[PDB]
RNA sequence: CCGCAGAAGAAGCACCGGCUAACUCCGUGCCAGCAGCCGCGGUAAUACGGAGGGUGCAAGCGUUAAUCGGAAUUACUGGGCGUAAAGCGCACGCAGGCGGUUUGUUAAGUCAGAUGUGAAAUCCCCGGGCUCAACCUGGGAACUGCAUCUGAUACUGGCAA
RNA sequence: GCUAGUAGGUGGGGUAACGGCUCACCUAGGCGACGAUCCCUAGCUGGUCUGAGAGGAUGACCAGCCACACUGGAACUGAGA
RNA sequence: UUUUUUUUUUUUUUUUUUUU
């Protein structure tokens, strides 16, 4: 019962010698509703073939996000070249008021109380890369309680 | 480091603790040894020792978990003359509730939580998280 | 209940007066450095024992002439 | 891609370049009809359009467009002034909502409704 | 000023099994969903990420029959209130005077019930509050007045609601026609099929 | 409020691109023309200009004179120095900024309190009187500072070493 | 680049009460790049068109100031002009 | 780090709608 979505695309088609060339790309996210989120890229000679190749890569493992219960307990750094980025939990009761530019990557797991819109860049790639590569850097309750105990 | 007493105490626990060491050692100072104490007793470090008693050195067992610095999210916010004195209910309450900060006031160096409960404001040394 | 400032003797002209002027301890809402601007501490001296070179304590008395309120009390910082 | 050439006109189709000099207070004003003209040979063969000058104290001389239908917009009048310098007009930097006084403007144009202020026809 | 009709035109876009006309013959067989309700574009329409919340403001605006006026003046205080968007807003439209009387069965349609309440046929504990945005809070009471209490339309409701799901949030008498909300409506069992938070997120776009 | 007498007596403008929002049948040839960022018209003009229908909404509907929106910008509270803009070839000293860090001591700033100010309509919450929305309101609070004093000592500055 | 009774003593005089507030006088003392001269441009407050809000901004409800009402300067008469 | 075998060649107008 995994959930499977696009986010972004290119027009990617230029002049040459010689006439014009074109391509078909995709940036997609997948997840599993108990807490697991992931992401994958692709390309083809054709539209859905690129989406296919992209989602097939997105189906890889999916990071179990530290949720307790409907949303998550630390601002884990999504570190990139300035995105910064962080998200902010809301008090488990009001919705996913996140940036529609990157909301996908948390609605594929049904994370119901997290907000923050597109902080330092007007580009959905900038934040969607920044997040998954910094979500792997999360800590469990039992890990923050070893870090401040044993 | 003398341009900002006692600031190097928060940089050195970031440096060594990123840099592969379970250990760091330095000369002691009028606020640092109380900070070392609270960092253990909350558990952000594994131990501290103090050594050469009549003119002592100050030594902390950094917590080299996954090879990454425990004090990576840290900020030392009060600076020279442009101090940060805050009232008993203006105090830090960070990370949506999970905390914390380390302060100093009319009973010593302590956590912001333990300050809020004693009902006192103070000198905001650092946001530990 | 005296207001006791810590005055450098910074001018002498009058047979029974001295100017002990230091910074103006009444503050205002601003950045975060000390209140380092003067106030005119004019003082009816008579013993003249503090001369040029002490720092003197003082207290609030009548302006027996042109707003010259204070009198001398004791030497806060001796002779240099 | 050489920006000094490129910036002038490149792909927009409203093309923002509008030249609207002078200020000295506000744009929404009263404007005396001063002295009528209908002179000046141009490419748009402008017909019956008496485009006059206004005695605005602004640091140079200026002119206004006739702003709406109705042929009498005499030299003794004093109408309202507003921006909207169509590509057609050289020199001018305003048009006019001109049915004040005795100059009337819209005559029996039932379609004009909220755009000029006219009443209903025969329902 | 609340739109008046063509009332089944509202169903031909707001969708299936609405309260507005609950009762007889029209339901399914002439509200044309699955047939082709908008025939010309029927071949390949689309939606929008915002548009799909917009049709759900429309759900709430037309199923209960309230103005753009009221949608703003219920949200006005919903920034002071303490719960979810579904409590803060959608519950109130379910329990304003012209809506609660339909719910108990003092009228047969959710467009008839408003006309009734402005006609001085209903009271609140004595108050003939035709100001039908007035909202009837729990354990205090709403009644049809004496000279209108079993008056034809009422029995065309009460004999027809008898075969259907009557909610527990409110309680009535079906033989002397008076009642109240016995608790606050709950976003679980409020039985409106709506995603009750869309109508305030629609401000954030 | 209570009987007669009748749905009777009570509505419309933008318009319709795309922005929140519904589209076509036609016109005149960068005509006449809106002109806010965009976009429209260069004989096939989706909103220029006419018309058919319908739409957003209903004592309302577009739009206007200013200016911040979204947009993060004069930043003790809030900052960017490869970029827009961005450590100025160069530092003789005159004032100025930071003056090495701790003992014994000190509390003026630090912080908490007791007591005063802010009669009454706040902001922020409830309970109600009118049929009632409103309105009319009463009740509950919070006000950094400044005053007068009781303290608690980790900084800010000092004092003796 | 600003002082003139202005800066300090002398001591005469009168303010309910202070003082170059000031005369006369003996002497030249007072300020300044830790903003002295001098002008901008303005109604200012509790509030609030708008709130994590800090900024942009208005001063006009009630009054609080003023300040009038022809250009008014100003004395008198009145507790109160 | 020697790199002058002649200097010049008018404006257009291409450009298969659109949300994804």
């Amino acid at each position: 019962e995994l959930q499977e979505k696009l986010i972004a695309v290119n027009r990617v088609s230029k002049t040459v010698k010689g006439g014009r060339i074109f391509s078909f790309t995709a940036l997609t996210v997948v997840g599993d509703g108990n807490g697991r989120v992931g992401f994958g890229y692709g390309k083809a000679r054709e539209v859905p073939a690129a989406i296919q190749k992209a989602m097939e890569k997105a189906r890889r493992n999916m990071i179990n996000v530290a949720l307790n219960n409907g949303t998550l307990q630390h601002p884990v750094k999504g570190v990139h070249t300035g995105s910064r980025v962080f998200m902010q939990p809301a008090s488990e009761g009001t919705g996913i008021i996140a940036g529609g530019a990157m909301r996908a990557v948390l609605e594929v797991a049904g994370v119901h109380n997290v907000l923050a819109k597109a902080y330092g860049s007007t580009n959905p790639i900038n934040v969607v890369r920044a997040t998954i590569d910094g979500l792997e850097n999360m800590n469990s309750p039992e890990m923050v309680a070893a870090k401040r105990g044993k | 480091s003398m341009q900002d007493p006692i600031a190097d105490m928060l940089t050195r626990i970031r440096n060594g603790q990123a840099a592969n060491k379970a250990a760091v050692t330095m000369p002691s100072s009028k606020l640092k040894v109380a900070i070392a104490n609270v960092l253990k007793e909350e558990g952000f470090i594994e131990d501290f020792k103090v050594e050469g008693d009549t003119k002592p050195e100050l030594e902390l067992t950094l917590k080299y978990f996954q090879g990454k610095a425990v004090v990576e999210s840290i900020q030392r916010v009060s600076r020279p003359g442009l101090r940060i004195y805050k009232r008993k209910d203006e105090l830090p309450k960070v990370m949506a509730g999970l905390g914390i900060a380390v302060v100093s006031t009319s009973k010593g160096v302590m956590t912001d939580r333990a300050a809020r409960q004693a009902g006192l404001g103070g000198e905001i040394i650092c946001y530990v998280a | 209940k005296i207001r006791t400032l810590q005055g450098r003797v910074v001018s002498d002209k009058m047979e029974k007066s001295i100017v002990v002027a230091i910074e103006r301890f009444v503050k205002h809402p601003i950045y975060g450095k000390f209140i380092k601007r003067t106030t005119k501490l004019h003082v009816h001296d008579e013993n003249n024992e503090c001369g040029i070179g002490d720092v003197v304590e003082i207290r609030e008395c009548r302006p027996l002439s042109k707003t010259k309120s204070w009198t001398l009390v004791r030497v806060v910082e001796k002779a240099v | 891609a050489t920006v000094n050439q490129l910036v002038r006109k490149p792909r927009a189709r409203k093309v923002a370049k509008s030249n609207v000099p002078a200020l000295e207070a506000c744009p929404q004003k009263r404007g005396v009809c001063t002295r009528v003209y209908t002179t000046t040979p141009k490419k748009p063969n402008s017909a019956l359009r008496k485009v006059c000058r206004v005695r605005l104290t602004n640091g140079f001389e200026v002119t206004s467009y006739i702003g709406g239908e109705g042929h009498n917009l005499q030299e003794h009048s004093v109408i309202l002034i507003r921006g909207g310098r169509v590509k057609d007009l050289p020199g001018v930097r305003y048009h006019t909502v001109r049915g004040a006084l005795d100059c009337s403007g819209v005559k029996d144009r039932k379609q004009a409704r909220s755009k000029y202020g006219v009443k209903r026809p025969k329902a | 000023a609340r739109y008046l009709g063509p009332k089944l035109k509202l169903s031909r876009r707001e969708g299936t099994d609405l309260f507005l006309k609950s009762g007889v013959r029209a339901i399914d067989t002439k509200c044309k969903i699955e047939q082709a309700p908008g025939q010309h574009g029927a071949r390949k329409p689309r939606l929008s990420d915002y548009g799909v919340q917009l049709r759900e403001k429309q759900k709430v605006r037309r199923i209960y029959g309230v103005l753009e006026r009221q949608f703003r003046n219920y949200y006005k205080e919903a920034a002071r209130l303490k719960g979810n968007t579904g409590e803060n807003l959608l519950a109130l439209l379910e329990g304003r005077l012209d809506n609660v009387v339909y719910r108990m069965g003092f009228g047969a349609t959710r467009a008839e019930a408003r006309q009734l309440v402005s006609h001085k046929a209903i009271m609140v504990n004595g108050r003939v509050v035709n100001i039908a945005s007035y909202q009837v809070s729990p354990n205090d009471v709403v009644s049809i007045r004496e000279k209108a209490k079993k008056q034809s339309r009422v029995k065309a409701a009460l004999e027809l609601a008898e075969q259907r799901e009557k909610p527990t949030w409110l309680e009535v008498d079906a033989g002397k026609m008076e009642g109240t909300f016995k608790r606050k409506p709950e976003r679980s069992d409020l039985s409106a099929d709506i995603n009750e938070h869309l109508i305030v997120e629609l401000y954030s776009k």
